[PDB]
């Protein structure tokens, strides 16, 4: 029996990247052919596994992480990357055994005048350790003066909103992302 | 090494404008906030405002808003401050200083300073205002804050004719390289600076500072004379 990937791939709403979403799928068959030819993916890259040989993988669970970022940020969903998304929202380790699929979703995830559902973390103290989820909304202190939960100079709310319009260049348009993580 | 290098001295008629610069080197410029501190001739140190070079956001002291404008040029790693419509009250020395957060609180590096010559706030009180000691005495200087400031108090030392240099941040921690004879103390509203075996080179004026909220404020200064 083949893996139930549509529930994650075809789901109507996707998580914001900072609060990325996690499905455990187990005891099934991951087949590269069926998966790749199911849609028009703009990125599909596997790490530590041979694409041809997904059927031959021997795993208890596959972990399906999904979320939305912008096109220019898709580069960062990969082992050993750096930047906003890879540092403060979603971090892949270097011993990464899985795949990373993505596709332009301007048609689902963009309204004229703006969709603001999708947020990203912009400031954090330490960098994210792989597969760690930070959904805290603590005011980020950039200076010596403490913030006391209030927002202002050197005291920034740590999440901002993509403003997803259809008008944007392809780099700033939304992309849906699924990360298969086998174990 | 960190270095803050300010533009040279300026002479301006009443009414003119002056844009004094502060060229940084030694560190990631966009990751440290920049403040401007005024020292009117024989007066308290005064925090004028600050700019965050990552975003270009500013906070000004109400006394200096609309007199002063703070900008940066990331491409030149340079902070700028423009004083408009100069009056004679504006003849002073202007310092740029770096917020050392989060490794060392408060202003951990100052510029040489630029002399410009024209022709509910948290109160900080120091005692004594003036002091005379002999090599080897301990000296004690206290600072009373008009409101609670936890341990967000720093002390600076201003040797004669130079910029302030940090000694203590966070009430009791020493800046990098500061001599161990300086120790700071206290909490809440009462702070003390102690110099333990005073050396001739300690001839300086010493200032406390709170950074518990904006605007930052300084004490009036404590002159320390060393008899030989
Ligand atoms: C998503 O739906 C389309 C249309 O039914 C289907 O072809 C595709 O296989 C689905 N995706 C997955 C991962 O099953």
């Amino acid at each position: 029996n083949l893996c139930p990937f549509g529930e994650v791939f075809n789901a109507t709403r996707f998580a914001s990247v900072y609060a990325w979403n996690r499905k455990r799928i187990s005891n099934c068959v991951a087949d590269y052919s069926v998966l790749y030819n199911s849609a028009s993916f703009s990125t599909f890259k596997c790490y530590g596994v041979s694409p041809t040989k997904l059927n031959d993988l021997c795993f208890t669970n596959v972990y399906a992480d999904s979320f939305v970022i912008r096109g220019d940020e898709v580069r960062q969903i990969a082992p050993g990357q750096t930047g906003k998304i890879a540092d403060y929202n979603y971090k892949l380790p270097d011993d990464f055994t899985g795949c990373v699929i993505a596709w332009n979703s301007n048609n689902l995830d963009s309204k004229v005048g703006g969709n603001y559902n999708y947020l990203y973390r912009l400031f954090r103290k330490s960098n994210l350790k792989p597969f760690e989820r930070d959904i805290s909304t603590e005011i980020y202190q950039a200076g010596s003066t403490p913030c006391n939960g209030v927002e202002g100079f050197n005291c920034y709310f740590p999440l901002q909103s993509y403003g997803f319009q259809p008008t944007n260049g392809v780099g700033y348009q939304p992309y849906r992302v699924v990360v298969l993580s086998f174990e | 090494q960190v270095q803050l290098v300010q533009s040279g001295a300026e002479v301006k008629k009443p009414g003119a404008s002056v844009k004094i610069s502060c060229k940084t080197s030694g560190y990631t410029f966009t990751e440290y906030t920049m403040y401007w501190v005024r020292q009117a001739p024989g007066q308290r140190l005064e925090w004028m405002g600050g700019i965050n070079p990552n975003q270009g956001d500013t906070s000004y002291n109400q006394k200096f808003k609309g007199r002063a404008t703070l900008t940066v040029d990331k491409s030149a790693t340079t902070a700028y401050m423009e004083l408009s419509s100069l009056r004679s009250e504006d003849t002073a020395v202007y310092y740029c200083a770096r917020d050392g957060y989060p490794y060392y609180f408060a202003m951990d590096y100052w510029g040489q300073g630029t002399t410009v010559t024209v022709s509910s706030d948290i109160q900080m009180t120091q005692s004594p205002s003036s002091l005379s000691a002999s090599v080897g005495d301990r000296v004690t200087i206290t600072c009373k804050a008009s409101q609670n400031v936890d341990t967000n108090v720093a002390w600076y030392q201003q040797k004669p004719g130079k910029a302030p240099k940090g000694l203590i941040y966070s009430a009791s921690s020493r800046y990098s390289g500061v001599p161990s004879r300086f120790s700071g103390s206290g909490s809440g509203t009462d702070f003390t600076l102690t110099i333990s075996s005073v050396q001739p080179e300690d001839l300086a004026t010493y200032f406390c500072q709170q950074y518990n909220t904006y605007p930052w404020t300084f004490g009036q200064g404590t002159k320390v004379e060393i008899k030989a």
